[PDB]
């Protein structure tokens, strides 16, 4: 479970996943993808004497 | 009289209020001096002695409406209606959308709302003139027919006509500026404004940069709407950190480029760069978005009775005069007495009459004038029924209606309440790990807020499982693992193997709860006060 | 515009039909028929049509929702005469009552190349 | 792109590709309007 | 030098108040915009009484 | 503070619980829709669009639901999101095969919220039990939330810029529990004082008073037109009420078959009309001005609020009770939708018509304030002669203070009076007060006669201006104008200081509100922070969180407030 | 059916800028929904794709295109030949669903220059265009018939646009509508009393009220029925109005006629038999 | 703010003529907030001396 | 501002009679001969005219309006 970075499936180790900040969800396209967790995200965080 | 000469001999050459101070037929006077001065009310009945109870004045006021403020000055005989729905108007009047001054185009205010074709006001009160209202109006004498209709102008609302709403019926600019500024991040880190494409940059997210231009900034005219990148900028981080490979065409170039909220559409209005007393580069943008009249868009008269498009329809669709004419609105007739609102009447009646002579009436609440029968008589004149009431004609059977209707024209407001910022909504989205509850707001796409009184009524609803959708699964659900032996919240967990409960030897007696997440900070915060919270079904 | 475009009144979709026809469930000789993207305009004359018709025991019609684009029209005549006879009855006279109302009012309008005077 | 800049006041394109201090020929002011842009763009008569 | 004062528009000091709309349209200002009220780091600033 | 963090303030416990945000919500502006059932909520589609549901797939929906799937994101009536067994989801917008996408029974679909669907809908603030209701959504165009006017009536919205909440659950037993008990329908009558809480108003009251008018005829072809407005109907077609010389139908004879045909409510005409106490027992030509209906059918009567609801002897109470809440909300959605239409066709408005009144009366009026005017310097002279006998118990200034009040009143009430008999039945003031809307004689007085004096805390305006109100006054003035009489009408307009006295009352009207609305919201929560602690149990007895005994059974019966009703017992007869 | 109206025509007045007539014998439903015909059904030929090159001038292109919309084209050039764009299957428009204008000019002059519909030209073939000069080799123009000023240019400034306009009616927005207002009128005098009319000497008398000149206050007959419905239609300049009406009534049967067809194939696509 | 309770706002009769008594907040600030009549003026303070 | 082509109120063109007015107005000091003259028999269309006000002369006063 170490194995998060950027890129894994059950079916698939994924090849890429792609931030939807708009509904703010984690997708990967090429088999169906949530793989879940949004952890708030960093789109919406791109705002932010001696 | 020959001193009103003299004013009028100002025009041309001079004579100066000064003047007329130094004249001193007239004073400046204070609160204190007002407790001994015999002040009057009017010049020519007060001077009377054939009933003079009193003739001790010694001074006279130049006019009542002196009394007035801005806003009250706006609307036409006040007293004809009730006291507060001006002050309801003067603050409504404040919430009025409209233009304000003259070079627009220079302005670049981060909000701006301005009406195509604004109408100087068919009834209006000579001071207006000296507040330059009728240079800058904010709203038009629209022609409106009191009738309930179908119920759908009900409660402070109004049914309007679409086909209206065609020919540009209170259309308008929105303008929304951006603005934008380059600077350091550090000795060496700094924002870059630039065109960086996916690979060769990381926190894009997903968004793409192909609006941009090489400068990082978008073309003015272009289409934009409420998710694409409107400025970009990059920041590369550590410089020598990175080291040795993990180099990649993003290296450390994090995005922070500028993009728009999920919300606006609309088409670039103008990019203006340049510099500030920091000295650091910035640029700003303004960007132009067109508000059209909608349903449930907030609106109001210019008599303090405001409402919402409550539907539009078709011309046709409208009930019609003996020449067909349509109103631009339909009021509900009930609203008015209610508010006790006679004055909203006048309007109409001195607008119908003037808009048949053809020629602007005054709006002083204060007149000789006898605005009833005289105006009432007139209307008789033009070839109308003197009271105003008309016969109509159905919008869909053609039918004659049974009542007459009172029909004539009117100032009407477009208040600055866009019904569409107003809405918010969301089923699922970026929430608040740091407490689980959802963002902030839309601006954020967050959730929306729960308070003690729901929950108060929730529990008067009885409906506790409700609650708990909404508590727990609406908002913070979390799974705990409790050890057999103490009700403490002790596991190491293998989430895929062991579970174990440290400092009890737990091997295989671990339970799972269901509770807030939120609620287990609350509860591990009581721990590092070295309280040992516990708890069981037993 | 959260709201369908100006076309979506009149114009159907694919999957739409402009009219659908139901038999009354409830008495005899009568039907209900649902006309989609139209308004009362239609309906009142249709209705005062089959008015006219001595052979109906019942005609009415209605939109489900003024914002809404349909209409349903309920109809009960004589047990001998069927309602869709009633309604094609209705519609044929009116539609010839119309090209002589567009003929009189040419023979009207030709009836002054210069002048009545 | 040729587009890049059409000084405010001198009303003048300075017009290039550049990371330049927003800097203008003759008109010292840093005050810079950008083209109008070069793209299709339909436009309803609604 | 002392320092720099932060002026009220239409001021005497407000150079503009002599010229003529024309003049303020000239300069691309507002004849009809009186001012009163200071401009703070562009922005408009106004004393409530 | 790590105290402080959970303290409350901003803490864990009202920074946090008391307090929160919730998902699968919506909050706009409303708009009417008397067109809408009363379950009926409009919806905006991209509202629709934001939000979903998350079903659970069953074989004999699994065609459609996969469906849904196929049409995905990319319109309406599809679906965002897939969930499986195991606990897989799937974004449908970047299947590379959303259609082709394999799924089975077991498996939940987030599909876009559909209509019929039902939500917890909120006013905000929230004050009762009926401010929250289980309701139907409407999917509809523009971002509006469209509703009953009905509806408004508990939530007491106003369509000025008005937003309130709606909540969509997500569970099947939370869709019971809203449909069992969160639905309006059940909400109709109030426990809190045994009586519904329902109330049709305004153009729909108005119409309705002028429906019961005694001059009312329809016509055959409009009887259909009308029928076909119905909700339901038995689909045969009632008898004329007339046939000759013309056939004809009565609207008393159509308002009642509005009416469900066996139940009936009697007594309470509630109308100023006929009489008080025994003129309309003059004989019994029982005549129109009382109301009565028998088998489902209206005999007489002009119709009134506390007929038509929110009061004892309401028809709208005993239809709850006997036809029920779904056949009731049926009856009344569909009256609403009829009337709606008759007073689209029928009309109504108002002008400066409806304030003309009668030269010569309108010329008594004013001379009767002369003559209280007159009746004013009777009463001061005598107390500048020191001639004036204070009353007992109190000051002679307390006297003429009094005196002087009871003659601005008694004038004002005449010269009322006057305006009362002097408005036809004709018009739409007259016809807008007495149907029950939102209007009084009290207006006619203000609006056409007089609004009568101002006053500070009930007392004449104080001589704040150095023994006087104005310097346009003389000193020691004692006028009623003087001292904040309006004598003026809206009509007739008002002086420079009577409108200055004008403002001055509405703004204690206007403060009196501003700060009566934050204490309500406070005086409450020390009131639920209390009571929450008790609640009733199996046994009847009520009891507290500790399960100790309150009462022996709630109120003493163990019965619902909302099935007592008003009844005279009578016992207590005067004669043995 | 047995019987119809004989649906009474009589023509009173006529001009290219107004109709007036008498119809007797009819429904009022008949009158009132041809007379929605009038307005909405009629179709017409309005702008829909404009481009524009170039603007200096001080107005904002949205508010032109608007403009555009709200320009007064005349459809006498039977506009009805033209293909709707959507079924003309063509890429997304065609001179034979589409026509086509420029608008190019430059203030070079110091003066204010004036900028009108003439500065605008139909690129497409000469179909009737814009009412400005074209129609009126005649001499009774208004003034100039220069119909629309288009906007105002002082010294220095510049308009470049392109535009297309297309096949539509009223109902689908005002802008297509050839007509202003239509006025109507039965039965003056109130002998059905559809309302009260309280003191008659309150109203002034209608012009038709004239015919049945009377100073009876209001003649009275139960029995009556809706009849000789007075018209005088106002058009807008788009068409001339009585040809208005022709269309009007040529489209209203046309949509009848369909119904019909769908209502034959209603019974033919059910299993239900009539013959 | 210095001296509370038991003074709150409604109106004084002098404020005739010198401030607009409708022109006002419907927020909590009514009363509380005031603005200029059409045509008072303010003293800028001289030497009697 | 800008004279908007047809009447609200009904759809009565005045796309160039607003100058005309204007020269009606020069020409002759009577509104009503010269609402007249334009035709403008309904006061929903006098209405429109009457209440009509056009400041972008003012805003054409301005010298800059370059770029
Ligand atoms: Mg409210
Ligand atoms: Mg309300
Ligand atoms: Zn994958
Ligand atoms: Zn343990
Ligand atoms: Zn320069
Ligand atoms: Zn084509
Ligand atoms: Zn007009």
């Amino acid at each position: 479970l170490d194995a998060l970075p950027r890129v894994t499936c059950p079916n698939h180790p994924d090849a890429i996943l792609v931030e939807d900040y708009r509904a703010g969800d984690m997708i990967c396209p090429e088999c169906g993808l949530v793989v879940g967790d949004r952890v708030i995200d960093v789109g919406s965080e791109w705002r932010t004497r001696t | 009289k020959r001193h009103i000469d003299q004013l009028k001999e100002r025009e041309y050459n001079n004579y100066s209020w000064q003047d007329l101070v130094a004249s001193g037929v007239v004073e400046y006077i204070d609160t204190l001096e007002e407790e001994t001065v015999m002040l009057a009310m009017t010049p020519d009945d007060l001077q009377e002695k054939e009933v003079a109870y009193c003739s001790t004045y010694t001074h006279c006021e130049i006019h009542p409406s002196m009394i007035l403020g801005v806003c009250a000055s706006i609307i036409p005989f006040p007293d004809h209606n009730q006291s507060p729905r001006n002050t309801y108007q003067s603050a409504m009047g404040k919430q009025a959308m409209g233009v304000y001054i003259t070079n627009f185009h220079v302005r670049m205010d981060t909000l701006a709302h301005v009406l195509y074709y604004p109408q100087k006001p068919l009834v209006t009160t000579r001071s207006m003139e000296y507040l330059r209202f009728r240079e800058l109006p904010a709203g038009i004498n629209s022609i409106v027919a009191i009738a309930s209709y179908t119920g759908y102008n009900q409660e402070d609302s109004v049914i309007m006509n679409r086909s209206a709403v065609d020919r540009g019926f209170f259309r308008s600019v929105f303008y929304r500026s951006y603005k934008e500024q380059e600077s350091k991040k550090g000795f060496d880190q700094e924002e870059v404004f630039e065109k960086p494409t996916r690979e060769t940059c990381q926190g894009m997210r997903h968004a793409i940069y192909d609006k941009l231009d090489d400068d990082g900034l978008i073309a003015p005219g272009v289409r934009v709407s409420g998710d694409d990148v409107i400025i970009g900028k990059t920041v590369t981080l550590p410089e020598n950190e990175d080291e040795l490979e993990s180099t990649n065409r993003r290296y450390t170039k994090r995005d922070c480029s500028t993009f728009l909220r999920t919300s606006e559409t609309g088409i670039v209005d103008q990019v203006m760069v340049t510099l500030n007393q920091e000295g650091y580069k910035f640029c700003k943008i303004r960007v132009r978005s067109v508000r059209i009249p909608q349903i449930g868009d907030k609106f109001a008269s210019r008599h303090g009775q405001k409402g919402t498009c409550g539907i539009q329809y078709r011309q046709e669709d409208m009930p019609f005069t003996c020449e067909g004419i349509t109103p631009d609105i339909i009021i509900n007739p009930h609203a008015i007495p209610s508010r006790m609102t006679i004055g909203h009447l006048i309007e109409c009646l001195q607008g119908k009459v003037s808009a048949n002579k053809g020629e602007i009436g005054d709006a002083t609440p204060f007149n000789d004038a006898v605005n009833v029968q005289k105006i009432s008589n007139l209307l008789s004149d033009y070839g109308y029924h003197l009271r105003g009431n008309e016969v109509l004609y159905n919008g869909f059977t053609g039918r004659k209606i049974t009542s007459q209707i009172f029909i004539g024209p009117t100032y009407y407001q477009r208040l600055k309440h866009m019904v569409d910022d107003k809405i918010h909504s969301r089923a699922r989205g970026p929430i608040q790990i740091l407490n689980r509850q959802p963002m902030e707001g839309r601006s954020r796409d967050g959730g929306l807020r729960f308070g003690e009184m729901e929950r108060d009524c929730q529990i008067a609803h009885g409906a506790a499982q409700f609650l708990r959708e909404r508590l727990f699964e609406a908002s913070d659900p979390y799974q705990v693992h409790v050890c057999n032996l103490c009700g403490i919240m002790a596991i190491a967990n293998t989430r895929t193997h062991t579970y174990e409960c440290r400092g009890c030897r737990n091997k295989t007696q671990i339970s799972l709860v269901r509770m807030p997440y939120a609620c287990k900070l609350l509860f591990q915060e009581l721990m590092s006060m070295s309280i040992a919270p516990r708890m069981m079904s037993v | 515009m959260n709201a369908p475009p100006a076309f979506e009144s009149f114009l159907l979709f694919e999957g739409e039909k402009k009219i659908t026809i139901n038999k009354d469930t409830k008495v005899p000789n009568a039907c209900l028929f649902t006309i989609n993207k139209e308004d009362h305009t239609l309906g009142n004359i249709i209705k005062s049509q089959l008015l006219k018709d001595p052979q109906v025991l019942f005609a009415g019609y209605k939109v489900p929702h003024p914002l809404e684009h349909k209409i349903i029209i309920r109809v009960q005549t004589t047990p001998d005469y069927s309602p869709q006879e009633a309604f094609t009855n209705a519609i044929t006279d009116l539609i010839s009552e119309l090209s002589l109302l567009e003929e009189r009012f040419r023979v009207a309008i030709k009836d002054k190349q210069e002048g009545i005077e | 792109q040729p587009m890049i800049y059409i000084c405010g006041e001198c009303h003048t394109e300075n017009e290039i590709k550049s990371r330049d201090p927003i800097r203008c020929r003759e008109c010292g002011y840093r005050i810079m309007y950008k083209k109008r842009t070069k793209r299709l763009v339909v436009f309803d008569a609604r | 030098f002392i320092g720099k004062i932060p002026i009220m528009l239409r001021s005497t000091y407000c150079l503009l108040n002599g010229l003529t709309d024309r003049d303020l349209c000239e300069l691309n200002e507002c004849p009809l915009d009186p001012g009163g009220y200071f401009i703070i780091n562009g922005s408009e600033k106004v004393l409530i009484a | 503070s790590l105290k402080q963090r959970l303290k409350g303030k901003e803490g864990r416990v009202r920074g946090n619980l008391m307090g929160k945000r919730v998902d699968f919500s919506a909050r706009t502006v409303i708009t009417p829709d008397p067109n809408l059932s009363i379950d009926q909520v409009g919806v905006p589609r991209s509202i629709a669009a934001n939000m979903t549901f998350a079903e659970i797939v069953t074989p004999f929906n699994i065609d459609r639901l996969q469906e849904l799937v196929r049409r995905g994101n990319s319109q309406y009536p599809g679906a965002k999101y897939i969930i499986r067994d195991n606990g897989d989801r799937i974004d449908l917008r970047f299947h590379p095969k959303p259609s082709d996408l394999h799924l089975q029974t077991g498996y939940k679909v987030e599909r876009h919220m559909c209509d019929g669907d039902i939500v917890i809908f909120n006013r905000q603030p929230t004050l009762h039990k009926m401010s929250m209701m289980g309701h139907r959504v409407r999917i509809l165009p523009w971002s509006t939330f469209r509703l009953n006017l009905s509806v408004t009536t508990p939530y007491n919205a106003d369509f000025d810029g008005d937003e309130m909440n709606l909540h969509l659950p997500q569970s099947l037993e939370t869709r019971a529990e809203i449909q069992e008990l969160a639905m309006v329908p059940r909400m109709i009558v109030t426990p809190q004082s045994n009586r519904p809480v329902m109330g049709i108003v305004q153009d729909t009251l108005t119409a309705v008073r002028k429906f019961t008018k005694r001059d009312v005829f329809l016509e055959r072809g409009e009887v259909m037109n009308l029928l076909m407005f119905l909700s339901t109907w038995d689909g045969k077609v009632p008898q004329p009420a007339i046939l000759k010389p013309r056939p004809l139908w009565t609207g008393k004879q159509i308002f009642s078959l509005i009416i469900p045909g066996h139940i009936n409510c009697i007594r309470t005409h509630s109308t100023h009309p006929d009489d008080e106490d025994s003129g309309p027992y003059k004989h019994i030509s029982p005549g129109d001005t009382k109301v009565v209906v028998e088998n489902g059918e209206l005999i007489m009567g002009i119709l009134c609020k506390k007929s038509l609801g929110t009061s004892a002897g309401s028809l709208v109470h005993i239809s709850y009770l006997e036809m029920g809440h779904d056949i009731t909300r049926l009856f009344y959605s569909n009256i609403q939708t009829v009337i709606n239409n008759w007073l689209l066709i029928e009309g109504h408005t108002i002008g400066i018509g409806d304030s003309i009144a009668d030269s010569k009366t309108y010329q008594d009026i004013q001379n009767t304030i002369k003559k209280a005017k007159q009746d004013v310097i009777e009463v001061i002279e005598k107390a500048h002669n020191n001639e004036l006998e204070p009353t007992p118990g109190n000051t002679l200034r307390q006297t003429f203070e009094n005196q002087v009040n009871r003659i601005l009143n008694d004038a004002r009430d005449k010269t009322g009076s006057s305006a009362q008999k002097s408005l036809s039945e004709y018009n739409n003031f007259k016809s807008m007060v007495v149907s029950g809307a939102k209007g009084s004689k009290i207006n006619i007085s203000q609006v056409i006669a007089v609004v009568g004096q101002q006053n500070v805390e009930g007392k004449r305006i104080p001589f704040g201006f150095k023994h006087r109100t104005l310097p346009h006054f003389i000193k020691d003035d004692y006028g009623p104008e003087s001292r904040g009489f309006v004598e003026n009408s809206y009509l007739a307009g008002l002086t420079p200081t009577e409108f200055f006295f004008h403002a001055m009352g509405g703004r204690e009207g206007l403060i009196d509100t501003a700060v009566k609305t934050a204490e309500t919201g406070y005086i409450q929560r020390r009131l639920i922070k209390s009571m929450e602690s008790v609640m009733v149990k199996y046994d009847a007895t009520v009891r507290n969180s500790i399960n100790q005994v309150v009462q022996l059974r709630y109120g003493e019966d163990g019965l619902a407030g909302e099935s007592v009703e008003f009844q005279n017992l009578a016992t207590l007869k005067p004669s043995n | 059916m047995p019987y119809a109206n004989q649906p009474t025509v009589r023509i009173t007045e006529l001009t290219d800028e107004n109709v007036k007539f008498i119809i007797e014998n009819t429904d009022l439903a008949v009158a009132n929904s041809i007379r929605r015909v009038f307005i909405a059904e009629v179709p017409i030929i309005a702008i829909d794709w404009v481009q524009i090159d170039a603007n200096s001038s001080v107005l904002h292109d949205e508010f032109i295109a608007h403009r555009l919309g709200l320009i007064p084209l005349i459809s006498d050039d039977i506009v009805d030949k033209l293909q709707y764009s959507r079924d003309c299957t063509c890429e997304e428009f065609c001179p034979e669903c589409s026509v086509e204008f420029t608008l190019d000019v430059r203030c070079n002059e110091d003066q204010t220059r004036h900028v009108t519909s003439r500065d605008l030209i139909s690129n497409s073939p000469r179909v009737i265009p814009v009412t400005s000069r074209n129609r009126d080799n005649d001499p009774n123009d208004y003034v100039e018939q220069d119909d629309i000023l288009i906007v105002k240019l002082r010294k220095g400034q510049e308009l470049r646009l392109r535009a297309y306009a297309k096949k539509g009616f009223g109902k689908e927005h005002a802008k297509w509508n050839p007509t202003a207002g239509v006025a109507f009128e039965y039965d003056p005098d109130n002998a059905l009393r559809h309302t009260v009319y309280p003191k008659p000497e309150e109203w002034p008398k209608s012009e038709y009220s004239e015919l049945d000149e009377d100073e009876s206050q209001a003649p009275y007959d139960p029995n009556g029925k809706p009849e000789r419905f007075y018209y005088n239609v106002e058009s807008c300049g788009s068409l001339r109005p009585e040809t208005i009406v022709l269309s009007a009534l040529s489209g209203l049967k046309k949509k009848l006629s369909d119904l019909q067809t769908q209502l034959s194939h209603e019974i033919q696509s059910d299993v239900l038999t009539i013959n | 703010r210095d001296g509370k309770l038991a003074k709150p706002r409604q109106l004084h009769n002098t404020l005739w003529g010198m401030v607009c008594p409708a022109e006002t907040p419907e927020g909590h600030a009514v009363g509380l907030v005031k603005n200029l009549a059409l045509m008072a003026y303010i003293s800028v303070g001289s030497q009697p001396s | 501002m800008i004279i908007p082509v047809r009447c609200f109120t009904c759809g009565k063109i005045v796309g160039n009679k607003w100058e005309a007015y204007l020269g009606l107005l020069q020409a002759e000091y009577t509104e009503g001969d010269a609402l007249d003259a334009l035709g403008l028999k309904r006061y929903c269309c006098r209405r429109m005219l009457l209440a009509h006000v056009d400041l972008i002369e003012k805003l054409l006063n301005y010298a800059p309006l370059e770029k």
